[PDB]
């Protein structure tokens, strides 16, 4: 019966593809053919943030594209103010296995956690004058893959253990499940209107998730390996997912199949972190070859190249307006681009 | 059961996105360049920044 | 050129770091050990020598006027592949092996199995390995009882203890490639004097002694 | 240093009614950053200061919605879209530019109601200072609004000007009336020098004032 | 709940000197930058000085550089301002103020309850109390007002009364002025005619600074 | 002791017996602190380099005229 | 009627010799100075007090070894400068000098305390202590220069120029002695001293280590450094401790004298290559800098 089970599954497996081929008339490159390319980008390092001691591992630009949180496992999270490069915190964790770092959108609490399984949560207009954490929500089972904001109250995570969950920050207590991964859920990425979420895993397959009803809407297959970051593209009907396979994929929620393939045969290494210009004609998308790359999103070709870290880039980050892009890498220095 | 209510929830999720109903790739790639287009000109990272309107200077 | 609210900005800015600065000083003289293993290892047997949270487990103690923070990873149910790397600059790695276990696809070839895992990795191609070996007052009726031959079946030789127990080590030390970056301790730990700790002192000793040769340019 | 400028009071309004507070400065407080350093604060009666606005526009955590603050690079308002009983009280701009920091004057606002009349009461100096060499004459006006009136004394029908000590209490809280108090002193003799004494109140809330006398026999 | 307590404050001769403290509870009173800023009797605030956090950076207004000296001491979460050749223009209420100062903080957002320092060579004096009552020939209305005249008393500190308390809805109390010296001020009590002379009216006059309390009882011309 | 260089002059190794005719003498110099002796040279109209004690009372009072 | 002995036979031909090997051994030694710097400023700073230690060490061979080469023209023709930079030169010559020396000394006291006593030392190992101890042998390397520089005057003779000290008269005798015994002490007693003692002690601790290849590498190096310091330091300290007592020994000739001075000019340039090769001793020698220089070469 099992068997009868797993070939009903490979049956309706071979449909979907039957589907999607059937549904795959074209692809993006060819079509825009005959859009100029965007010339050879060379952004210059305006900033260099240098106040960690160990690997960065996670920044998050806030709503106003000027300050920004960064963890590092040093056990520290730096809120710089970009402009002028002043640390305006510098909250210490109770546990410095910290993997992930959120910047609430109202810029009132910012969000970390790890290897620890608990999501802390810090307070950072507190009249006291110092930051404290607020809440500790502790449902998880395995490492805090990503965290993200969804408002003052709500909070997403990801976590190893294979399931993301919504929680109710004042309750402490878990609102939603998200279970249908079978690897370790490694990025979240909130759609423009926070409705809908899209969550990448080490099955190679990104799903989409309804936030309010907690089920799973599609399934996104097509990378050889692991997902190590995905990105929303502004328009929220399209995403782009990072692999260990070099290859920066770009899926459309509404065909729910892959339109575009970045790589090429020179560069072999994992994406880390990928992210787009306010405008989506640029994906940036940061490698373990210590090597930040630009891809042409309409023409797939290397735009630009940024080159400034020795080691990996392990966060990248676009400012909500688009000006800057921060890129965080393993020697424990920030830098923006623009 | 584990296994077993795992084969059925991958059965359902497999009906469910089945289901789905498909647009063509030539339709979603002409809103993506379209999309694009309208907006590129004015995205910083690509067209040329004067310094002065730069808010990172030195 | 700066407005006389932005000085203010400033100088909390470098209040911050020279705080942080100081704070990681402060971490740089901290022995991290890491500490692995599977089933029951006896890893908790080693916490008691030494001496609500799921997920890494940390342990702060002193010894010899020495400062030791032992992780314990414990029951983390995940891909290791994705989050050993964050140990990329630990000290040491204790690693617990049940030698009772020979007897019980076995875990002692699962044991095994781990130790080169971790052993020949990527990112611990330097750090030295503390290998403990428990349970051997329980082992010593074990393979009284039954010959050491049933997990190993090339073994050649008496069915006694002390040369079990030197099969045993010499398999666990034969695994690693890189015999001449890192070196891999061993003590059967079940010595219940304070032996247990003091070849844990010994072993970072040593190992800061030889990071410290290389710093200065000797090795 | 930089100089900031008020007026010394605002017209009082009543309760409900918007009302406007301004403040300017003798140098442009906009600095090159884009911040214009300018702070509002308020002392209510018998209280310490406590924050209304920060660097112009920005309103202070627990402060209500209806303070605002807006203006030029030198010239600068605070509105009360909707005045409370609470609102009442002095209104300060601050300069944050540069140190040091220059407080400004002070607006003092102050609740408005229906104008009443003077209760006019006048006390002759007790026999007690009489025994000890000095003679207190005595003019409470109790309970009238507006502020400004005048209090003019007579002695058996002529005028005196000076020796005479006046005093305005803080409009009250409940009723938010006006008291005055007019003391004129004299030594034993030079008060025992004569018979009738008068005090009139010339108030707004009567062309003719009113009048309060007392004759020592 | 965060707390600014002020103390030190009281008389001092001209010339001399004093400190005033500023206990700190129920915030990190280290992380903030303090002021201290003095408010004139019956006049507009003076920003008197500024001291950083961790002490890194002092300022003094000019008409008072050389004179005080601003200090902290964080581990018992007090601050102090020490003055030495008190002027007579020096007399006013010192508040302490916290100032955090980063990017989009709220600096000046909490303020003690001041302390009162009184710098001036007069002698301590005790009140002299006058009762008024209407005059002989004064008309009988509806409602009667009795009252008390304090005059040359120093300090400026004197609370007074009526029928211990209990007379306080129609109780008037005139600011005090300064007179050959001295402090003068007068209050009113207005009361229906019917309660008095039948009931006593008294007036309680309590000088702190004298430890001196004067009951004067009411009574008709 | 001292710099680098050819830093190597000729050094004295003996004294003047007597002053030579002042008038000829044109300037003086001493020699490097190396030598073993201490001394002070004289150079004169025929260019002959003649050497002193600087502890003598009559070559001090020479050098003090000189100097 | 005769004149001092004319050392003029052999004095031109060393002048010629020596300014080729002074160029020589002042490119040789500023390549590797240079290289160290920018290596260790761009690349890894300050996070021990080796780090820092090697950096002062370099930075005051690259001032001895700036200053060497207007002595290199001092040999060709004549002294030309003036006596303001006769003065300024011998005392950035001899502060490089000095500051190498104290510096050598505390960079072999850092392996000591680093290797011998480790759980002792993993807190005392701190860039505060590093830099002030810097501070305090700078301060001591410029009293111990200052003696030397106040007697270092420029003569204009009519025949050629010198650039010489010339002690007083009255204590001229004394000085030079001194001069000497703090060259000496400074130069060879002291730094041996400490360096037996520290490599006696890094020799006793790396006998207790397991490898056989590494530990025979390390005991080579430490044995070559000894040898290598007290050969180039033991001729010229030893010529100085001849020539200040030159006729204790009855070298009272002309020919024991320009001996003398040839040999001082042969045991300077030894010397001179000695800051030349020191900071090869004390970075190439299969280290992390090593990589360090080669990936950043790889960089430019």
């Amino acid at each position: 019966e099992l068997d009868q089970l797993r070939q009903e599954a490979e049956q309706l497996k071979n449909q979907i593809r039957d589907a999607r081929k059937a549904c795959a008339d074209a692809t993006l490159s060819q079509i825009t053919n005959n859009i100029d390319p965007v010339g050879r980008i060379q952004m210059r390092t305006r900033r260099t943030l240098r106040g960690h001691l160990a690997k960065i591992y996670a920044m998050h630009w806030g709503t106003d594209s000027r300050l920004l949180v960064s963890a590092s496992q040093d056990g520290k999270l730096i809120i710089w103010d970009s402009y002028t490069t002043n640390k305006v915190h510098a909250i210490p964790l109770r546990s410095s296995w910290v993997m992930t770092c959120a910047y609430a959108p109202s810029g009132n609490y910012v969000a970390c956690g790890g290897l620890d399984n608990i999501c802390s949560i810090y307070n950072l207009k507190t009249r006291e004058g110092n930051v404290r954490v607020s809440r500790e929500l502790a449902g998880h089972t395995g490492y805090l893959s990503c965290c993200r904001f969804l408002d003052d109250n709500q909070i997403v995570t990801s976590s190893g253990d294979t399931t993301c969950a919504l929680w109710d920050i004042e309750t402490g207590q878990q609102t939603t499940t998200f279970t249908g991964h079978t690897g370790d859920v490694m990025s979240l990425s909130l759609a423009p209107d926070t409705r809908l979420f899209v969550s990448g895993a080490c099955d190679a397959s990104a799903k989409l998730w309804d936030v309010r009803e907690g089920m799973c809407r599609q399934t996104f297959t097509g990378h050889e390996s692991d997902i190590n970051a995905i990105c929303f593209f502004p328009n929220g009907n399209a995403f782009a997912t990072g692999s260990d396979d070099a290859t920066c994929r770009l899926f459309d929620l509404r065909a729910d199949q892959e339109l575009m393939t970045y790589s090429h045969d020179n560069i072999i290494c994992g994406i880390t972190s990928v992210s787009f210009s306010k405008s989506g004609r640029l994906l940036l998308a940061g490698y373990d070859d210590f090597n930040c790359n630009v891809w042409d999103a309409l023409k797939a070709d290397r735009a630009g190249v940024l080159a400034g870290h020795d080691n990996r880039v392990s966060c990248l980050g676009v400012t909500d307006d688009g000006m800057a892009v921060a890129t965080g890498s393993w020697d424990s220095f920030l830098k923006i681009w623009n | 059961l584990t296994e077993k209510d795992k084969l059925k929830m991958e059965v359902d999720q497999l009906k469910k996105e089945v289901t789905l109903e498909r647009m063509l790739v030539s339709k979603c790639c002409e809103e993506f360049r379209d999309y694009v287009e309208e907006r590129s000109g004015e995205d910083p990272l690509v067209k040329g920044i004067p310094e002065d309107k730069n808010p990172f200077k030195e | 050129t700066l407005s006389a609210e932005d000085k203010a900005a400033v100088e909390r800015s470098k209040m911050i770091d020279r705080n942080l600065r100081e704070d990681g000083e402060k971490a740089a003289r901290e022995v991290k050990l890491l500490l692995l293993g599977a089933g029951e290892s006896g890893k908790s047997t080693i916490v008691k020598q030494m001496k609500k949270t799921t997920g890494i487990v940390e342990t702060h103690f002193t010894f010899k006027d020495l400062h030791f923070k032992m992780f314990d990873v414990g029951g983390q149910r995940s891909e290791r592949k994705k989050w050993i790397h964050c140990f990329e600059g630990v000290t040491a790695i204790i690693f617990c092996v049940a030698l009772s276990d020979y007897d019980l696809m076995n875990r002692m070839h699962e044991s095994m199995k781990l130790f080169d895992s971790i052993c020949n990795n990527k990112w611990f191609t330097d750090t030295s390995i503390i290998l403990f070996l428990n349970k051997k007052d329980l082992f010593e009726e074990k393979i009284k009882k039954s010959p050491l031959t049933i997990c190993y079946p090339e073994y050649a030789g008496s069915n006694t203890y002390e040369e079990a127990a030197a099969y045993i080590q010499c398999q666990f030390e034969d695994l690693n490639k890189r015999k001449d970056t890192k070196e891999i301790y061993t003590h059967f730990t079940c010595a219940t004097d304070t032996k247990n700790v003091q070849f844990v002192f010994d072993a970072v000793t040593d190992v800061i002694i030889k990071n410290n040769l290389k710093d200065c340019g000797l090795f | 240093d930089i100089v900031m400028t008020q007026a010394t009071s605002s017209v009082p309004v009543t309760p409900g009614e918007s009302v406007s507070i301004s403040c300017r400065s003798s140098k442009s407080l906009l600095h090159s950053n884009g911040n214009t350093y300018l702070y509002w604060f308020l002392q209510r009666p018998g209280q310490s200061p406590q924050l209304l606005i920060y660097r112009m526009s920005n309103l202070a955590s627990g402060v209500p919605d209806r303070f605002s603050g807006s203006g030029s690079g030198t010239a600068f308002t605070l509105t009360i879209s909707r005045l409370e009983a609470e609102d009442v009280g002095v209104y300060y701009c601050m300069q944050h530019l540069e140190y040091p920091l220059t407080f400004g004057a002070g607006t003092k606002l102050e609740l408005k109601r229906a104008d009443a009349a003077p209760t006019v009461s006048i006390f002759p100096p007790s026999s007690e200072q009489l025994t000890s060499g000095g003679a207190s004459v005595v003019c409470f006006l109790n309970n009238f609004y507006p502020k400004d009136i005048n209090v003019k004394w007579k002695i058996d029908g002529s005028e005196r000007q000076n020796g005479v000590l006046n005093s305005w209490t803080d409009q009250d809280s409940k009723d938010s009336t006006y008291s005055m108090s007019s003391t004129l002193t004299l030594t034993k003799d030079e008060y025992e020098r004569h018979n009738s004494y008068t005090c009139e109140a010339t108030h707004k809330t009567s062309t003719s004032p009113i009048v309060k006398s007392f004759n020592r026999n | 709940d965060v707390q600014l307590v002020e103390s030190g404050g009281g008389l001092v001769q001209p010339g001399g000197s004093r400190k005033l403290s500023c206990s700190a509870s129920g915030f990190a009173f280290s992380s903030f930058g303090m002021h201290w800023v003095r408010q004139a009797p019956e006049k507009g605030l003076e920003w008197v000085a500024y001291i950083s956090s961790g002490s890194g950076t002092i300022y003094y207004a000019d008409t008072v550089k050389g004179r005080f000296t601003i200090s902290r001491d964080d581990p018992k979460n007090t601050l102090f301002l020490q003055m030495t050749s008190l002027r007579s223009e020096d007399t006013a209420m010192y508040y302490c103020v916290r100032s955090i100062y980063y990017y989009g903080s709220s600096p000046f957002d909490f303020w003690g309850q001041g302390t009162t320092l009184t710098v001036s060579s007069a002698k301590t004096t005790p009140p002299s109390v006058y009762p008024l009552a209407p005059g002989c020939g004064d008309t009988t209305g509806s409602s009667v007002t009795l009252g008390c005249l304090v005059k040359g008393y120093f300090p400026e500190s004197v609370t007074v009364t009526w029928n211990s308390g209990s007379l306080s809805s129609s109780v008037h109390t005139f600011p005090a002025l300064l007179q050959s010296g001295l402090y003068t001020m007068s209050s009113s009590v207005t009361v229906p005619s019917s309660t008095w002379p039948s009931q006593t009216v008294t007036c309680s006059v309590a000088h702190p600074a004298s430890s001196t309390t004067v009951d004067k009882k009411l009574e008709p011309s | 002791q001292g710099p680098p260089g050819d830093i190597v002059l000729a050094c004295c190794f003996a004294y003047i017996a007597r002053p030579l005719p002042r008038a000829h003498i044109k300037e003086y110099f001493y020699t490097s602190g190396k030598c073993s002796n201490p001394a002070v040279v004289f150079v004169t109209r025929k260019n002959r380099q003649v050497c002193a004690n600087p502890e003598k009372k009559w070559v001090r009072e020479y050098i003090n005229s000189l100097e | 009627t005769s004149e001092p002995c004319q050392k003029i036979n052999v004095k031109q031909i060393a002048a010629r010799l020596l300014p080729p090997l002074y160029s020589l051994v002042f490119i040789f030694g500023f390549v590797g100075n240079m290289l160290v710097i920018l290596i260790l400023i761009n690349c890894k700073r300050l996070k021990s007090m080796t780090d820092i230690y090697l950096l002062n060490l370099a930075i005051s061979d690259l001032f001895f070894l700036l200053t060497v080469p207007f002595w290199a023209h001092y040999a060709a023709a004549q002294w030309d400068f003036g006596n303001t930079m006769c003065q300024l030169l011998t005392g950035l010559y001899f502060i490089g000098f000095f500051s190498g020396i104290f510096f050598i000394i505390l960079l072999t006291i850092d392996r000591y305390l680093a290797v011998v006593h480790a759980v002792f030392a993993l807190k005392a190992r701190t860039v505060t202590f590093g830099v002030v101890t810097s501070v305090i042998t700078w301060v001591v390397a410029v009293f111990a220069s200052l003696p030397g520089i106040i007697f270092t005057r420029s003569q204009k003779e009519g025949l050629h120029y010198t650039c010489s000290s010339h002690f007083p008269y009255s204590q001229y005798q004394f000085w030079k002695n001194f001069q000497t015994l703090k060259i000496v002490i400074l130069g060879l007693v002291l730094p041996l001293l400490v360096m037996v003692i520290c490599y006696s002690g890094i020799l006793k601790t790396l006998l207790r280590c397991r490898n056989e290849k590494k530990r025979h590498r390390a005991v080579r190096l430490i044995f070559t450094i000894m040898i290598v310091y007290f050969l180039f330091w033991a001729p010229y300290n030893i010529v100085l401790l001849l020539n200040t007592f030159q006729e204790f020994f009855g070298l009272n000739n002309c020919s024991s004298s320009n001996r003398l001075d040839q040999a001082m000019q042969v045991t300077e340039t030894l010397g001179m290559t000695h800051c030349c090769i020191n900071p090869i001793i004390y970075a190439f020698v299969g280290e992390k800098f090593r990589n360090y220089l080669l990936v950043f070469f790889q960089k430019h």
